[PDB]
């Protein structure tokens, strides 16, 4: 099984990349089920730019055939406490996107899952012994409310829904 | 996260004040909260931010420190105007403001209130109610406890009362309001309103037969 | 000068929806987050999220999630807050405030006050309070909502007077009273009519407080 992403317009399958990162925003609040939530960052190129994993691909909450961890997944972050400050995830093994070229772009459930497993792990190392979940965006304008990047010349908009979806213990 | 604070604090002109707020989360060392003044019916307003700086414009006779668990906002010179509300705020997590503290400049001696109280009206019993009314004014400083007796019973269902506003004189009024059945109201002897004033009680009494 | 400007007060039902809005000022709009906070009727501060103006993000606190839509419209520099399904305990005065930092709020909105109750506007019912110095008043009864305006003799008697805030009770609606300290010889002699007023429900009542023997 793969996870497909809705992308807008299709991109061609020489648009399929490795994700070598990405971005979070942890959700402010109170929780009494003693959980911590993390969804696509809600910040700006400003955020993405200061994480300095990217490559020549211009995208916003997926890093695309950017930079990759030696040893093991790293996260970094100006204030952990401060939950207006993104969360730069910088992977250490790449998890391939292929795009079929008909509107979709299809990532690997399983290595996906043991990416955020590896991510919510790090986590917890930060917010401590806590449940992780992963939702979707909170929203915003069209370039960050999906994961979208140039490629070819040409811009593409793909909804991330169902990459994070995800509760880890 | 939470903060404490005090509810209420109290100090004279001339005089400095300190008003604490503990954290119950893990405390570290390492500028923790800020400060927010709020007069009533106006925005919050910054006055100490990131533990002890001071924004532009803001008095020298605010200045922050802390203590262990403990930071405190303290005021030097006090004056009348800055008599308001003291919200401490911390963002380690997610933003969080404590309970408030609403700080009283004493510019004024001890006064004790003036109490009236009204019984149910002849048009109102006709209307098949009941409202006994209790007056409150001119007491300083602004805290009071309304008591309601009937007969010798303490009532409390159906009472209603006002929190405590600034007067003209800069004195304290208040109102409660005891909604009575107007089968409830004849069928006892007397019904008693009683008010506690910084120790002591002004209490009246009226009766179903005037 | 920085200034944020929010909309009117509202008043509203429950499992209605209410949008505010905070018109921003004296600086560059998309340079800093904006938050919004409530707060109670007496009460304290609360927060609500952040939203990010350059690229419309946004971040609720977990108790709104759901039902808090914060939008912007930066050709206007004004930041929007929704709040759907709204409750009675949603009564609060809503903020608006600029981030300039971590829990550095300034400058705030002036606020706006949303009420949310199943009550509906309803002229108070004004009862005399016979003297029995002396003291005499109305009694302006179950009304909503704020606010009304209560006189003596159209205006003529101003000194003595002192009208009471008023109260809510549990079912809902407003109660008031205002009273006036006279002379207790002019008690058979002058006239005290007290002027009451209810302009949200287009009500006036003249109401003559006379002594019972």
């Amino acid at each position: 099984d793969t996870i497909t992403l809705p992308c807008r317009p299709a991109p061609p399958p020489h648009c399929s990349s490795n994700i070598t990162g990405l971005i979070l925003t942890r959700q402010g609040g109170y929780s009494n089920a003693n959980t911590v939530i993390f969804r696509p960052s809600g910040g700006d190129w400003r955020d993405i730019a200061r994480c300095q994993i990217a490559g020549t691909v211009v995208s916003t909450q997926l890093f695309l055939n950017g930079s990759l961890a030696e040893e093991e997944v790293v996260i970094r972050s100006e204030d952990w406490r401060d939950n207006a400050k993104s969360i730069c995830v910088q992977l250490a093994t790449s998890v391939e996107i292929a795009c079929t070229g008909a509107g979709h772009c299809a990532i690997s459930r399983a290595k996906w899952a043991n990416t955020l497993k590896q991510i919510a792990s790090k986590l917890r190392e930060q917010y401590g012994a806590k449940t992780i979940i992963f939702k979707p965006s909170s929203g915003g304008d069209p370039e960050f409310v999906n994961h979208s990047f140039n490629c070819g010349g040409e811009f593409f908009y793909c909804a991330s829904t169902q990459l994070f979806a995800s509760t880890w213990f | 996260s939470a903060l404490t604070q005090p509810a209420s604090v109290s100090g004279s002109p001339g005089q400095s004040i300190t008003i604490s707020c503990t954290g119950t989360s893990s405390d570290v060392g390492s500028n923790l909260v800020s400060w927010y003044q709020q007069h009533p019916g106006k925005a919050p307003k910054l006055m100490i931010y990131e533990g002890s700086k001071r924004p532009s414009g803001v008095s020298n006779r605010f200045s922050g420190s802390k203590s262990g668990n403990t930071a405190s906002l303290t005021i030097s010179g006090l004056q009348a105007e800055d008599e308001a509300d003291y919200y401490c705020c911390s963002y380690a997590g997610s933003v969080v403001f404590g309970g408030g503290t609403k700080l009283t400049v004493l510019g004024q001696p001890k006064a004790a209130p003036s109490v009236t109280l009204f019984p149910p009206s002849s048009e109102e019993l006709q209307a098949n109610k009941a409202t006994l009314v209790c007056l409150i004014s001119d007491f300083y400083p602004g805290a009071v406890t309304v008591a309601w007796k009937a007969d010798s019973s303490p009532v409390k269902a159906g009472v209603e009362t006002t929190t405590p506003s600034k007067q003209s004189n800069n004195k304290y009024a208040a109102s409660s309001y005891l909604s009575l059945t107007p089968e409830q109201w004849k069928s006892h002897r007397s019904y008693s309103c009683q008010v506690t004033h910084e120790g002591s009680t002004v209490e009246k009494t009226v009766a179903p037969t005037e | 000068q920085v200034q944020l400007v929010q909309s009117g007060a509202e008043v509203k039902k429950p499992g209605a929806s209410v949008k505010v809005s905070c018109k921003a000022s004296g600086y560059t709009f998309t340079g800093y987050y904006m938050h919004w906070v409530r707060q109670a009727p007496g009460q304290g501060l609360e927060w609500m999220g952040w939203i990010n103006p350059n690229s419309g993000g946004t971040n609720y606190a977990q108790k709104f999630q759901g039902r808090v839509t914060m939008t912007r419209d930066t050709s206007i520099s004004t930041a929007y807050m929704e709040l759907s399904r709204l409750r009675s305990d949603d009564t609060a005065v809503y903020y608006c405030a600029r981030s300039l930092g971590r829990d550095w709020f300034d400058p705030w909105g002036q606020g706006t006050l949303v009420t949310v109750s199943s009550a509906s506007t309803k002229g108070p019912s004004v009862f005399p309070l016979a003297p029995s110095t002396a003291a005499l008043g109305c009694l302006v009864k179950d009304y909503f909502p704020e606010p009304v305006t209560v006189s003596w003799n159209s205006g003529a008697l101003t000194s003595g007077v002192h009208t009471f805030p008023a109260v809510l009770q549990s079912s809902g609606l407003y109660s008031l009273s205002s009273v006036v300290t006279v002379p207790s010889s002019s008690l058979g002699t002058q006239t005290y009519i007290c002027n009451v007023n209810h302009k949200p429900s287009n009500t006036k009542v003249d109401k003559k407080v006379e002594p019972k023997s």
